[PDB]
């Protein structure tokens, strides 16, 4: 098996492609047997840097047409000449053409491939595929297309890795009435077919060299806004016509072009291509891709109606808009060599997102919330065993699976948080030159860690920074190596203390560490409120004065969380900050009481503090009105919702949470002119959302009667909606879960009439709110047809039927059930499982899912392995937090609950 | 007695790909009972009513600004004796004919041009 270099998952290292053409033809109605497909051929031209009697190159779901009774003509190029085919095959688990030669390539010489293919324009949102909505009562059909990581071969046959850059000349052969868009402009105006009249043929001018996962093919009847952007790039905002009349794609044409400059000017590299468009897609998998030249969305990533969307919304379109900006630069002129590597992807457009947002909108000070959205969702997974290091060996990276599987918290939100510290102990502008130079040098080409560290080390010495050591050997701590230290202080002492966090003291780590998991820390500092000098922790334990204290003074770690790290204190210190929080909370800063609230609550998960202590830490929030504490508090508490919700503990916790936010609740109240207001600080209209949902979810009647009387207003109104757009998601849910059928068939029929995705997401996450189990049941049965649920909803759908207590054994069974039969058949296997599982506890539901791990372990899990993995590892570290804590918890909550 | 109307109306291109917030691609001005080729249409009352007829159709719509004129189409007053125009008036005022998309681009598609003497 494994000798045969077609069995092998990674490409040859025999042949280098150096520039393709293909022509593909989309059939936008359904064949006699009922099939979308679309028509193409492919001439690549390739360099044989090594001898070889076979040409490997990646096929996926393409069925060929024999030409002299192969599926490939191969000819020579300047005087080359090709032996000749033995024959061709394709092999499925490689996904591979291979061609068997009768002689060998010569080295150093160039040859091309000819092919002819069919393939499956499928609603399945990989490679070629097709995308529909209704205009009037016609069903519209898009040919579009999603090629990361490796579904190019699914399009056309490529050396379909991102290392093999080339160039590619596309030709799409479309109807008449339809335009063709790619990576770059029309090669001239478009040519009717002299085959057929009916169909125009479109070519495109020559991509630069590229990746294959970045190309792009679309063929639609959208209609677009166009704006020139400051640095001379085109832009233009692709939708369906409708929502550009209705100026849906207006925010997205505001926004766009300034930030484009803005990083062109922030990194000193210009945007090389002459445009950049912007197409949103009624059907596709993730929230946005960076196809250079060509970036698709979904809708609700790009399109925004300023009196139906949040501001919420408002953030997702600029933050994503932002990401997939950034990506031209880090991914599309400089790529990865290898997906093992892919934060040098998704680490950088995570981080850069912000500083691209912040300056579109700079009054939103969105930059803050990377420690919520990043470091603390990282931090979650990142304390397991079972987690993975930044940066993988390559060797360990090698199917589709293990590929998508990387596309991760740990990819996006990690890489996005060493680099908000990376960029933090050297200033942003040292950062942004290394950075300056990296592009410059990589311009259209591969790179690994080091080859970042090495630019990185050039702006320190240029800018005389001085460090413990190099930006290699300190980096390397936080990229090779899983996970993240705790750093404990001994203020009686002065002395620092640093170890692997890990939520559960009996996890098992297997994964060595060539650091022996020891990190080189940056360490920043407040004394009473006060910023003391920065400090570098280089060994597992130290001592300084900076961290030593006396009579009342208090200090806390890690200002602002710009570093990768978790703060435990001494009990002292501990109280001193408590009694400052009760006293005057405004002197911490409001980072660094949601770093209190998060790092105690994780504190006591891992048995490194009392949980009587973490939830201490949550009495001042009953005098807190800023957005980042409350909801630090709220994520912690979720836990202990998930733990405690079907059982005695409840009620207790409810009731707590009733008597903290029930002021909060009321302060809202009035600053809003009972609703008909919304406060103008973001942050504010965010814990207004918190206040509302938290008071609703908790039992605080005045906030049940309020939603449901808004709810009511709108039936009895169904086309003037009086519930502003930042109330919708909560007013919807507990309307549904307090109403009955008649409020699910309302809301039901308006999720079917949407004409904006925002409000069909808001819908679609409020109808699994019922209490009735029978509409649950029903509910679930519509997440799995195409004509009610769009594929590219179904499984986030499912997540909102397993996050209702009443849904919980209804999705476990059904996934228990229908798992070979859904494996099969867009759908992320692994959120699911870490969804439906988040809530086991006992020894029972560990059971069962030991047992789901044997009854499909054999067909296997795809890219759900490490999710179910991290699935075990949590749910017995549950068990044991629950026997242990049950009864602490239930008596704090009781007590502070009167 | 005699209307003074001015006829304002234009067209987005037809789809696939149109672009919504271009110029308009078919642009009509018409200044009633006015030839280029004879000048200034003048007023011959003891008095007028300026009339305009804009086109508007979802969030697009035509505008007549007032320009450099200190008064306005529609608002006009003693006069001598007005003269309007779609070709320059060396003296005159010049009102700016606006295609505008609701909460985004303005495009300048003409210009009205008026004239007075004091009386
Ligand atoms: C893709 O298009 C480019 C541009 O038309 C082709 O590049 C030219 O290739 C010919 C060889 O046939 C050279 O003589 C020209 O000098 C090249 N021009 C440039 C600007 O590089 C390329 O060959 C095409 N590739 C395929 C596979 O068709
Ligand atoms: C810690 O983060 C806060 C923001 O959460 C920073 O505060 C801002 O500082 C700027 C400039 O000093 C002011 O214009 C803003 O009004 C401040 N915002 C708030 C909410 O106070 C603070 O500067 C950061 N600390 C450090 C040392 O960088
Ligand atoms: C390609 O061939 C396979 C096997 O013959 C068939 O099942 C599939 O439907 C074909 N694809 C198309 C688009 O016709
Ligand atoms: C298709 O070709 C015809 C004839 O050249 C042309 O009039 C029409 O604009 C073309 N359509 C597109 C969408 O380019
Ligand atoms: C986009 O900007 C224009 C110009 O500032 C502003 O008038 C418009 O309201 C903005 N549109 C949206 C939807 O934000
Ligand atoms: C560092 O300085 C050298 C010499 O001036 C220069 O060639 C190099 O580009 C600089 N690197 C950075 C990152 O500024
Ligand atoms: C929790 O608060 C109580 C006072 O109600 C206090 O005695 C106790 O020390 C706190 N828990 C800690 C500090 O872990
Ligand atoms: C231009 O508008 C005038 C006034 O509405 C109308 O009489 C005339 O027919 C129009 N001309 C064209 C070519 O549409
Ligand atoms: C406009 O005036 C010119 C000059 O008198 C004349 O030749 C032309 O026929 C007129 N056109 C119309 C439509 O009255
Ligand atoms: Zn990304």
């Amino acid at each position: 098996d494994q000798s045969k270099a077609w069995n092998r998952y990674r490409l040859p290292n025999t042949l280098k492609p150096d520039s393709y053409r293909v022509t593909l033809r989309p059939y936008l109605t359904p064949n006699d047997r009922g099939l979308y497909v679309f028509k193409g051929s492919s001439t690549v031209r390739f360099t044989c840097k090594e001898a070889t009697d076979v040409i490997i190159i990646h096929s996926k779901k393409l069925n060929y047409t024999l030409s002299q009774g192969h599926r490939v003509v191969l000819r020579g190029v300047g005087g080359s000449q090709p032996p000749d085919i033995d024959k061709t095959e394709l092999v499925e688990p490689t996904e591979y053409l291979v061609v068997h030669l009768k002689g060998s390539l010569v080295k150093d010489s160039q040859y091309e491939m000819d092919s002819e293919f069919e393939g499956e324009l499928a609603d399945d949102l990989a490679g070629f595929y097709r995308s529909e909505y209704m205009e009037g009562n016609v069903r519209k059909v898009v040919a579009t297309t999603q090629m990361q990581a490796a579904d190019a071969r699914k399009s056309f046959p490529c050396f379909d890795e991102p290392a093999m850059k080339a160039e590619f000349n596309i030709t799409l052969i479309h109807p008449k009435d339809l335009t063709a868009l790619s990576n770059m402009l029309p090669k001239g105006p478009s040519t009717p077919l002299p085959e057929d009249p009916n169909w125009n043929v479109t070519e495109f001018h020559t991509t630069p060299k590229m990746s294959t996962y970045l190309l792009a093919f679309i063929v639609s009847e959208f209609d677009y806004v166009e704006k020139q952007a400051s640095n001379g790039v085109l832009i233009r905002i692709w939708a369906r016509p409708s929502a550009i009349a209705a100026g849906h794609g207006d925010y997205a044409l505001n926004v766009t072009g300034p930030i484009l400059n803005f990083f062109a000017g922030h990194y000193d590299t210009p945007y090389p291509l002459p445009k950049s468009d912007q197409i949103g897609l009624p059907d596709f998998n993730a929230g946005a891709m960076e196809n250079w030249g060509l970036v698709t969305y979904r809708e609700n990533s790009l399109l925004f109606d300023p009196l139906s969307s949040s501001s919420s919304n408002k953030e997702r379109v600029v933050t994503v808009i932002a990401h997939e900006l950034a990506h031209q630069w880090f991914g599309n002129l400089v790529t990865i060599e290898w997906w093992n590597d892919l934060w040098l992807n998704e680490g950088f457009a995570s981080y850069v997102e912000y500083l691209g947002a912040d300056y579109a909108e700079p009054t939103w000070n969105l930059k803050d919330l990377m420690v919520l959205n990043d470091v603390y969702r990282v931090m979650a997974v990142d304390a397991l065993a079972s987690s993975h290091p930044l940066s993988t060996p390559a060797s360990e990276i090698n199917t589709p699976a293990q590929i998508s599987e990387l596309f991760d918290a740990i990819s996006y939100s990690k890489g996005a948080s060493v680099l908000r510290m990376l960029s933090s102990f050297l200033s942003e502008d040292v950062f942004k030159q290394g950075l300056a130079s990296y592009l410059h040098t990589f311009a259209y080409q591969n790179t690994i860690y080091l080859n970042l560290w090495d630019h990185l080390q050039e702006a320190v010495n240029n800018r005389s920074i001085q460090l413990p050591t190099t930006v290699r050997d300190i980096m390397n701590r936080w990229t090779l190596q899983m996970g993240f230290p705790v750093i404990t202080v001994d203020t009686s002492t002065g002395t620092l203390s640093q170890e692997h966090f890990l939520l559960d003291p009996d996890s098992n780590v297997t994964r060595p560490s060539e650091f022996n998991y020891v990190w080189i820390v940056p360490i920043t500092s407040i004394r009473d409120g006060r910023q003391q000098q920065d400090y570098w922790l280089i060994d597992v334990r130290a001592q300084n004065d900076l961290f030593s204290t006396s009579g009342n003074e208090w200090v806390l770690l890690n200002l602002n969380v710009t570093g990768y790290y978790r703060v435990n204190y001494d009990e002292e210190n501990w109280r001193k900050i408590q009694t400052q929080l009760q006293r005057d909370h405004s002197a911490i800063p409001v980072i660094n009481r949601a770093q209190i609230i998060n790092d105690a609550f994780n504190l006591a998960s891992a048995h490194k503090v009392p949980v009587t202590l973490a939830l201490n830490n949550t009495l001042f929030l009953i005098e807190e009105r800023q957005y980042m504490p409350w909801e630090a508090a709220l994520s912690s508490l979720s836990y202990f919702k998930l733990m405690f919700d079907r059982s005695e503990v409840y009620g207790p916790m409810k009731n707590y949470l009733k008597k903290q936010v029930t002021p909060l609740f009321i302060h809202f109240r009035n600053n809003t002119n009972n609703w008909r207001e919304i406060p103008e600080n973001l942050m504010d209209q965010y814990s207004e959302v918190n206040a509302i949902s938290t008071a609703c979810s908790n039992g605080v009647p005045e906030c049940e009667e309020m939603v449901s009387g808004l709810f009511k207003q709108w039936m009895e109104n169904p086309n003037n909606n009086p519930i502003h757009p930042n109330l919708r998601s909560t007013v919807y849910c507990n309307a549904i879960a307090q109403g009955g059928e008649e409020e699910w068939d309302f809301a039901w029929e308006q999720f079917r009439n949407a004409t904006l995705v925002n409000e069909a997401d808001k819908l679609r996450a409020a109808l699994a709110c019922s209490k009735e189990l029978w509409i649950l049941n029903r509910y679930l049965s519509y997440t799995l047809n195409p004509d009610l649920i769009r594929k590219q909803d179904a499984t986030s759908t499912i997540i909102s039927i397993t996050n209702n207590v009443i849904g919980q054994g209804l999705v476990w069974d059904f996934v228990q059930s229908n798992w070979k039969k859904l494996f099969n058949d867009s759908f992320s296997f692994s959120n699911l499982i870490q969804a439906v599982t988040r809530r086991f506890s006992t020894e029972y539901e560990l059971q069962q899912l030991e047992q789901f791990k044997k009854d499909n372990e054999e067909t296997g899990f795809g890219s759900g392995t490490r999710a179910l993995e991290q699935a075990l590892e949590k749910t017995k570290a549950n068990i044991k937090w629950v026997k242990e804590n049950k009864e602490v918890v239930l008596q704090w909550f009781t007590e502070n609950s009167k | 007695h005699m209307f003074i109307v001015l006829y304002v109306n234009f067209e987005l291109r037809r789809g696939p790909g149109r672009c919504y917030n271009c110029r308009p691609a078919v642009v009509n001005i018409t200044l009633a009972n006015f030839n280029e080729t004879k000048g200034p249409l003048c007023v011959d009352t003891s008095h007028f009513t300026t009339q305009f007829v804009g086109v508007k159709f979802d969030r697009w719509s035509a505008s007549i600004n007032t320009g450099n004129c200190p008064f306005s189409f529609g608002k006009v007053v003693k006069f001598g004796s007005v003269c309007f125009s779609l070709k320059d008036i060396p003296g005159g005022c010049a009102m700016p004919i606006m295609a505008n998309l609701a909460n985004l681009n303005s495009h300048n598609i003409g210009t009205l041009y008026v004239s007075w003497s004091d009386g």
